[PDB]
């Protein structure tokens, strides 16, 4: 990693500037050498915000909501750097902040129009041990078309929200009415959702130094069957805890036999 | 449309759809308990009905309201005291109960001074045949040597619908003494005595036990809408809230704006 | 053929069921009703029910009180505030029962008390028989 900063203290021109910088240093990896480069803006609400600071410092009057009149061509012309190009591509992670919880603010807005998926960190997630905390019904993506990921990709994690959907739906009447007028079908949705929820965590390599476990990189295709299966009903014999900070199904199977 | 107000009434729809939504879940928990106890009710009750179908009953020549205390449950007590007020004018003597405290705040000024007894601690806990025995002593315990009387309650019929409902209460034994019942004999004129106070208890256990079924499947109901429409009604508040705080913000600026261009 | 029905206000035991026979405990001794009986109206007593069944081997149950109808037509209903089969019922209690009672009663001289009391008697005492 190469890290570009544009600290708070520095002027309005300043950290309206830096994120460009990191951008050159990105496209480098891409136009000279044709890796697929990564890119991370932390936040880009503040890329917004430093736009509209030079812009009134520039005299310009503000539009609506006292943004920058170029509010829109502002983010055009840095987003649209960001893309695959012939010779290698630039993939952004972009940290969002939405003001006032008003995503039809006129920053937030503006951009999503750039967006092809959201990555939402979920605190409630998290209680649940679930790591990384991704919300799996809250995250979305634009690619997610059986004509961009192919049918079976696409079934499976329609699949995999559903059954996450129904569980949610059961969740109010386990609390309260108790958990039994749940159906050999009710009985099963709630069992492998459950099971999904685990098999959706997984252990981090960064983390090694501290979780004094082992990291796991799961393939796509291992991604896809490891759900595949779940759904299918090829692990109900399988208990909870089997899927819990696993890489692949595999190893779904052989926590079981430690755990007896 | 003020970030204060709109902000007041989000806050106080949020804790309604809250308090709601508990509501109905408890509700369909009752009601879950209710629906299945009733089967044997039913088959008990319609039981005990049979005698008289079966074989008539008029009479020569009492209105019971079944409901329960708490409200928001649509319009079970209305309907049943719309039904009793109709009698209550079509008609002979007049005299009335009801059971349920709704009834006797309902049905009631009007007819206060037509009133013989009025019953408490009905529907938050399941019906009992013991609840119906009581009701059915104190009416005996009664000075009321009525002649005829009604039973008016709510039929159940399903999560969504149920029929308010009148049962015919011949219960006088004097009437119990007619010529149809003459196919029966080797009855004690005093036999049936205890024959019809017995089919009188059955048959209040058994509007009682059609009632909490209704009753608790119209709170479910009338609670899901109602946790429905918050929701909603929250939404929207939330959207109009956002709209008017960009306006203000836009507004104000302009409103520098022009006075400084001016100067 | 006739259509008999059987049930307390908790549990249901037969719903027009074609059943042969069935004795019923009653204030005036025990009538068997038969598939074809004069129509007839009549009130419980704690004692015993008897259900020929379609095949032999007859069904037992113990009825508290209640009532039962036969009707013109050959369809009968059993009532009872409660009714159990013997299958649930602890013998030892009843008597340690009917002995408390006994004992009340001759403590007693309010006509009203005691007859709540000769009346609780006559039903544990009705509890030893099938027992």
């Amino acid at each position: 990693v190469a890290l570009v900063y544009g600290q708070m203290n520095e002027p309005p021109g300043a950290r309206a500037r830096v994120a460009l910088t990191g951008l050159t240093v990105a496209e480098y990896f891409r136009d000279q050498e044709g890796q697929d480069v990564l890119l991370f803006i932390d936040n880009i609400f503040r890329f917004t915000q430093a736009g509209s600071e030079v812009s009134a410092l520039l005299g310009r009057i503000p539009s609506a909501v006292g943004y920058q009149p170029t509010l829109a061509t502002d983010m055009g012309t840095m987003q649209e750097r960001i893309t695959t190009t012939k010779k290698g591509s630039i993939t952004s992670v972009q940290a969002i902040y939405v003001p006032a919880d008003d995503l039809t603010d006129p920053a937030p807005a503006t951009t999503f129009a750039h967006l092809d998926a959201t990555t939402v960190l979920s605190r409630a997630i998290a209680e649940l041990g679930i790591y990384p905390a991704v919300d799996p019904l809250d995250s979305t993506s634009r690619i997610m078309d059986p004509n961009i990921v192919g049918s079976e990709h696409y079934d499976v994690a329609r699949g995999v929200q559903k059954i996450l959907q129904d569980y949610k739906s059961l969740q109010d009447i386990i609390a309260i009415l108790g958990m039994d007028e749940l159906s050999e079908e009710d009985k099963l949705t709630v069992s492998r959702a459950r099971k999904i929820q685990r098999f959706l965590s997984q252990p981090f390599q960064v983390a090694e130094v501290f979780t004094g476990h082992l990291g796991k990189l799961v393939p796509l295709k291992e991604t896809i069957k490891g759900f595949q299966q779940i759904l299918a009903g090829e692990y109900d014999h399988l208990p909870e805890q089997a899927f819990y900070m696993v890489g692949p199904i595999e190893e779904a199977v052989a926590k079981a036999d430690k755990l007896a | 449309a003020t970030l204060k107000d709109i902000t007041r009434r989000l806050k106080s729809i949020k804790n309604i759809q809250k308090i709601t939504k508990s509501m109905k879940m408890v509700a369909a928990a009752k009601y879950a308990r209710a629906e299945r106890e009733l089967k044997p009710a039913r088959v008990y009750g319609v039981g005990s009905l049979a005698l008289y179908e079966k074989a008539d009953i008029k009479t020569p020549e009492l209105i019971i309201g079944v409901s329960s205390d708490r409200g928001l449950c649509g319009a079970i007590h209305s309907s049943v005291a719309k039904q009793m007020k109709s009698e209550a004018a079509n008609l002979k003597e007049v005299k009335i109960i009801g059971v349920g405290d709704k009834i006797r705040s309902i049905l009631h000024r009007t007819h206060s001074d037509q009133f013989l007894v009025t019953f408490k601690e009905v529907g938050r806990r399941p019906p009992t045949f013991g609840d119906a025995s009581v009701i059915a002593l104190e009416l005996l315990n009664s000075g009321y040597e009525f002649d005829e009387g009604s039973i008016i309650f709510n039929r159940f019929r399903s999560v969504i619908s149920y029929k308010t409902e009148e049962k015919p209460i011949f219960s006088l034994d004097t009437i119990s003494s007619a010529e149809s019942m003459s196919i029966y004999d080797d009855i004690d004129a005093d036999v049936l005595r205890n024959y019809q106070e017995y089919s009188l208890a059955n048959i209040i256990y058994y509007s009682l036990k059609e009632s909490t079924t209704s009753e608790q499947s119209a709170r479910m109901t009338a609670m899901d809408n109602a946790s429905k429409n918050a929701s909603e009604m929250i939404d929207k508040l939330t959207l109009t809230f956002n709209r008017t705080r960009q306006a203000v913000i836009t507004k104000e600026l302009i409103e520098i704006i022009s006075g400084a261009a001016a100067l | 053929q006739m259509s008999f029905t059987f049930a307390s206000p908790t549990q249901v035991f037969f719903n027009s069921a074609n059943v042969r026979q069935v004795d019923v405990p009653t204030q005036t001794g025990a009538f068997g009703i038969l598939a074809a009986h004069v129509p007839t109206l009549q009130v419980l007593r704690p004692g015993l029910v008897v259900v020929h069944a379609e095949d032999g081997t007859t069904s037992k149950y113990f009825v508290s009180s209640g009532s039962v109808t036969v009707n013109a037509d050959s369809s009968v209903q059993l009532l009872a505030e409660e009714a159990v089969t013997l299958d649930m019922l602890d013998l030892g209690a009843a008597k340690a029962n009917l002995e408390k009672a006994q004992s009340e009663l001759l403590g007693a001289a309010d006509e009203a008390t005691r007859a709540e009391i000769q009346i609780r008697i006559e039903a544990n005492e009705a509890l030893v028989k099938a027992l």
